[PDB]
RNA sequence: UAUGCAAAUAUAAAAUUAUAGUAAUUAUAAAUUAUAUUA
């Protein structure tokens, strides 16, 4: 499977999924349109 | 083959596929046609 | 979004690492430069880092192409001007004002010729700034240095000859009258420089 | 008067053509062809009323000064007397549009519906003649009318008075007004900038 | 050391393609969606199982001009050179011909001169007409149509 | 707004996409489109996107029963782009879409070499024309 | 060419002596006529000219 | 006769189809159908640029009259001989002779001058044309060149 | 030179299609005044009689068509101070 | 201004200097720098 079909549920909307599983959802101004309401996940920040 | 002359009455020719493709009616027909300049070429990475 | 991909907030967006260590590159390209001007190198027109590039030396002579302020211009009347110069130059007894008539014809024309053709120009600089120039981007080709790859082409073929012994090598220069000045024995003409 | 040049002819490019039976060398001196065509037509004009021409057919009507199409097709009902009345100012219509562009009426864009829903659906492949009539009847609508408006507004191609205009066309609405001309989502659009749109079509 | 101004922001004239290549994406999107955590965005839930085309190649990557990179963007004439001479002669010989099938965009649903008297012409030269005289008489042929036509008409 | 540029640059920058009636390649222009809008794709990636999208197997050698140099008519392409304009629910008012794309297309029709373009200045890229020479732009 | 003429006396060490007679075979190219094919930026623009005031 | 569905003109088909499944992606069986039936409408059936004079046939409609009534519903051998026998005979006249379009058995050369330099390798050449062997009725003295 | 001629035909390229639009133009002209009128406008003599007016109408080109003598300028030669250059036809500074 | 003598950049190499013990490095190129007779 090159391209699995991933998350099919649309019973939220994306930026709902995005907001509950999502601390990115906080931070609107950091992330570009294209993962805007993309993500479900946590992301750690390292500052190098 | 000294003899098979039978069928060689009703035998069947093939057809001209060539010039049948060529003479059908296309839509790109111009009543003057104009041999299309020459393409930008790649003269390495310097120059693009 | 409300502008270009290669450009952000404060200036030109930084791509290559050149652009981290030197970032003066992202918002000073000259004294032509504003902000909305990063990104897009050419500065407006009539405008200091107006001039679009070819093979990345800039196009200053444009009005020398259309013939317009050119010491090679053209001249739209001729015949006319030196009709009427004939005229004025033979006799004062007769005057002819029909040759200055055709003349002023001439010119009053020529005027709308001239919007003319640098209104079509002006077009010309704008499509050869889209379509033609890299915008400086590309090394010069219009000194011998820049090919100087191409003479070594030739230096090398002439170090064939030799055995692939002489590069750069030339023949030595004799006498404006080497070849008659010279007694049996000598070389009277320059020898191939391995030769010697 | 002449050229500051006297040149030969450019040549052809290549792809370029003078177009079948178009005498391109005729003369005023030349006899006049026998069919109705615009070059017919207009080369002939030439001859009769000398070097008037006018850019449309409300330009014509716009020099004679309250000269009705009609009233004109009663001096030709007289002249051929086998033609209707209606054919008549046919004919009028019919030559005032061949010797300059066609007038533009409401009735001309209802024939030309009329006839393209008479055709129907086509034998071309991809229905290609019926794309071409949609694609062009909808350049008549209001509502394209209003996005030109729109289009040449955002051009800054207006003036104060222009504005004021606008303004003033906006302030006579009702609330009411607008709930009914915001159903089709663009009309209300029309509404204020009725005269600003008509300015530029026209 | 004078230089052309622009040689800070210059471009790289090779790789500049790379970054925006359709199967990039695909690649990159396609293990970032096999992750779970990122919700597919619609292109990919179609490209997904259309997958773009193999074999079209930059130029920069293969340094040929007459590979013809792309099954779309391709223009060679399907002409060959006997052809384009055949019926560019017949074309300059009347403009009636030329222009008939199309003379202000092209008909395509219908079938024009230049071809049918290009078949006449071959089946002429089949029945060993020489060059000259098939050509003469084909286009014979059409006058011939075009006057019966235009009787008609007066 | 500039997914119109977008969009006519799929109609007029690129000969024989197919045809476009044919709901596989429309569904292609459609998705592509909407990933245009929303941010979702680089002008420049959705383009190479349309052009490399998979059509018909020995496509160049069906091509050959149709066209000669390999230029479709435009009609097909234009009346497409607009549909998707449409269907999707692109703009508030209806017709705006068909008028831009339409419009846009109109004023190239007198630029010379109209529907070639440079590579580099085509689409998105880190260097950029000043907004009046921009291609299909509302400013030219 | 030229060498072995020089030296035999045919041909003057400067000058060329046909210069006048030869003008037939060189393609002297009448401002009138336009070849579409020139460096010349001269002769476009000019018949650019005429062409527009025509 | 409706043996198979399938036919094409295109030049060296394999390689494409080759490369068209190539290009396809999944294994499930909608997948599947689909690749190979829009392969199949595509090239295969023949919908556009196809016609019944281009198509290849022994049995072109004259001739399958003519075979019905020779060989139609015969109970033998010795019974379709003694018909065809009796086909035979009929003169050019009759209404129940049929003329058909006969298909020209191809020839060698194809054109007459093709003929002759066929002809001419297995001859030799004269070094002089025939209008020019015989003397001059003036007299040439020959110099050197 | 090989660079200034590789930027005349760029600029002759531009020039033809300029002109492709001037005749063009010309063309949307015919169609609106008529092919004829059109011809009248450019000195058609529609308007000649007889041979006489004919023989003026050419008198007249016949007195265009003849050349006078061009007078073709020559750039003065620049005397400067040690002489870098002796080709010094214009007062700018040349790389030696 | 090529009859004596005269190998020598066209690159096979291991951080700069230095006769191969001295100093601690050196070298490097596109940011920035107002006047060159264009409608
Ligand atoms: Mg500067
Ligand atoms: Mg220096
Ligand atoms: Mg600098």
């Amino acid at each position: 499977d090159l391209y699995p079909e991933g998350f099919q549920w649309k019973h939220k909307l994306n930026t709902e999924y995005n907001q509950w599983r999502s601390n990115t959802w906080l931070t609107p101004d950091l992330i570009p349109k294209e993962h805007r309401g993309r993500f479900l996940c946590n992301f750690q920040l390292n500052i190098v | 083959s000294i003899y098979a002359h039978a069928l060689s009455q009703f035998a069947v020719c093939r057809q001209p596929w060539n010039e049948y493709i060529g003479l059908l009616t296309k839509q790109d027909s111009t009543p003057y046609h104009t041999e299309p300049q020459e393409k930008p070429a790649y003269r390495g990475r310097k120059q693009g | 979004r409300q502008h270009d991909s290669g450009v952000n907030q404060y200036g030109l967006k930084p791509t290559n690492a050149y652009d981290y260590i030197n970032p003066t590159n992202l918002i000073n390209f000259g004294r032509g430069t504003t902000f909305d001007n990063l990104g897009v190198r050419r500065a407006g027109r009539g405008e200091i880092d107006s001039s679009p590039s070819h093979s990345g030396s800039p196009v200053f002579t444009q009005a020398k192409l259309i013939g317009l302020s050119g010491e090679e211009q053209l001249t739209m009347c001729q015949s006319e001007t030196m009709a009427l110069r004939l005229c004025m130059a033979k006799a004062g007894k007769e005057t002819c004002e029909r040759e200055s008539r055709a003349l002023d014809s001439c010119l009053g024309r020529v005027g709308h010729l001239r919007r003319a053709m640098s209104e079509a120009c002006w077009e010309f600089n704008d499509w050869f700034i889209q379509n033609v120039s890299d915008n400086h981007t590309k090394p010069f080709q219009h000194r011998p240095h820049d090919w100087r790859h191409f003479y070594a082409q030739e230096k090398l073929v002439r170090e064939r000859q030799q055995n692939g012994h002489a590069y750069g090598r030339r023949p030595k220069q004799f006498s404006f009258g080497a070849r008659y000045v010279k007694t049996d024995g000598y070389g009277k003409r320059p020898r191939l420089p391995y030769n010697k | 008067h002449g050229n500051l040049f006297y040149f030969r002819e450019y040549p052809m490019y290549p792809g370029e053509y003078v177009p079948a039976e178009h005498n391109t060398l005729s003369s005023l001196r030349d006899e006049l062809r026998l069919d109705l065509t615009a070059q017919s037509l207009k080369e002939a004009w030439m001859r009769v009323s000398g070097g008037v021409y006018f850019q449309s057919v409300d330009e014509y009507y716009a020099s004679v000064d309250g000269l009705d199409a009609e009233q004109i097709g009663e001096v030709l009902a007289a002249l051929f007397p086998e033609l209707n009345c209606y054919e008549a100012q046919a004919l009028v219509q019919r030559t005032l549009e061949c010797i300059s562009r066609p007038v533009s009426a409401a009735s001309r864009q209802l024939s030309r519906t009329i006839t393209a829903e008479a055709v129907g659906l086509d034998n071309a492949p991809g229905h290609y003649t019926n794309f071409l009539e949609w694609m062009g009847r909808l350049t008549e609508t209001r509502a394209f009318k209003t996005e030109h408006a729109l289009f040449e507004f955002s051009r800054r191609k207006f003036n104060r008075d222009d504005v004021r205009v606008m303004f003033e066309n906006y302030r006579l609405m009702s609330k009411a007004t607008l709930l009914a001309d915001s159903a089709d989502s663009y009309s209300h659009f029309y509404t204020v900038l009725k005269d600003f749109a008509r300015k530029v079509a026209g | 050391y004078k230089m052309p101004k622009n040689m800070g922001v210059a471009p790289r004239f090779d790789t500049w393609n790379e970054k925006y290549e359709p199967w990039e994406h695909m690649k990159r999107m396609g293990r970032l969606v096999g992750t779970g955590f990122y919700i597919p965005p619609e292109w990919y839930n179609h490209f997904r199982m259309f997958p773009p085309i193999n074999h079209n190649f930059q130029q920069e990557k293969t340094l040929n001009p007459h590979n013809a990179s792309e099954p779309t963007q391709d223009d060679t004439s399907t002409l060959s050179p006997e052809r384009v001479a055949l019926r560019d002669e017949l074309a300059r010989k009347s403009r009636l011909v030329a222009s008939e099938g199309m003379r202000y965009y092209n008909i395509f649903w219908v079938r024009k001169p230049l071809d049918t008297m290009e078949k006449e012409y071959y089946e002429l030269k089949r029945r060993g007409v020489d060059h000259g005289e098939a050509i003469r008489k084909v286009l014979q042929g059409f006058y011939s149509g075009l006057a019966v036509k235009k009787r008609v008409a007066a | 707004d500039d997914m119109f540029i977008w969009l006519c640059h799929t109609a007029m920058s690129v000969l024989n996409p197919g045809d476009m009636r044919s709901r596989l390649i429309y569904n292609h222009l459609r998705i592509l489109a909407e990933s245009v809008a929303s941010g979702e794709m680089t002008q420049r990636t959705a383009f190479r996107f349309f052009e490399s999208a998979v059509r018909s197997p020995a496509y160049r050698e069906i091509a050959k029963r149709q066209l000669e140099g390999g230029a479709a008519t435009r009609l097909a392409g234009i009346s497409a782009a607009a549909d998707v304009m449409r269907r999707m629910g692109l703009t508030r008012r209806p017709m705006s879409s068909y008028f831009e794309l339409y419009q846009r297309i109109v004023e190239r029709s007198e630029a010379m070499t109209p529907w070639g373009f440079p590579p580099l200045f085509q689409f998105e890229e880190r260097l950029s024309l000043e907004p009046r020479l921009k291609f299909f732009s509302r400013a030219s | 060419a030229k060498a072995q003429a020089i030296r035999i006396g045919l041909y003057p060490r400067f000058g060329n002596p046909f210069w006048f007679r030869s003008q037939k075979f060189r393609p002297k190219a009448y401002q009138e006529n336009y070849d579409p094919t020139t460096y010349s930026t001269k002769r476009t623009v000019e018949h650019f000219a005429y062409n527009w005031v025509q | 006769l409706g043996w198979t569905d399938l036919f094409t003109t295109i030049p060296d088909m394999t390689y494409h189809i080759k490369e068209w499944f190539d290009t396809t992606e999944h294994m499930h069986n909608d997948a599947v159908a689909w690749q190979l039936g829009h392969l199949l409408e595509t090239c295969f059936k023949m919908k556009e640029s196809h016609s019944s004079a281009m198509e290849r046939a022994a049995i072109t409609p004259t001739r399958a009259r003519w075979v019905e009534d020779a060989f139609a519903d015969q109970p033998s051998v010795n019974d379709i001989m003694r018909t065809l026998t009796e086909i035979e005979q009929l003169p050019f006249q009759s209404t129940h002779n049929t003329s058909d379009e006969s298909h020209i058995t191809p020839y060698t050369l194809g054109s007459v001058a093709a003929g002759v330099q066929r002809l001419g390798e297995h001859r030799l050449r004269y070094t002089l044309s025939p209008w020019d062997i015989t003397p001059p009725e003036d007299s040439v003295v020959l110099k050197h060149t | 030179r090989r660079w200034h001629r590789r930027l005349q035909k760029s600029f002759i390229a531009f020039m033809q299609f300029k002109t492709m639009k001037v005749l063009e133009d010309q063309a949307r002209l015919v169609n609106t005044y008529g092919q004829a009128a059109v011809n009248a406008a450019l000195g058609d003599p529609w308007n000649a009689t007889d041979n006489v007016a004919r023989e003026r109408k050419s008198a007249a080109v016949r007195r265009q068509v003849r050349a006078l003598p061009m007078v073709n300028v020559v750039p003065k030669h620049v005397a400067t101070m040690k002489q870098i250059h002796n080709d010094r036809f214009n007062y700018r500074w040349r790389v030696n």
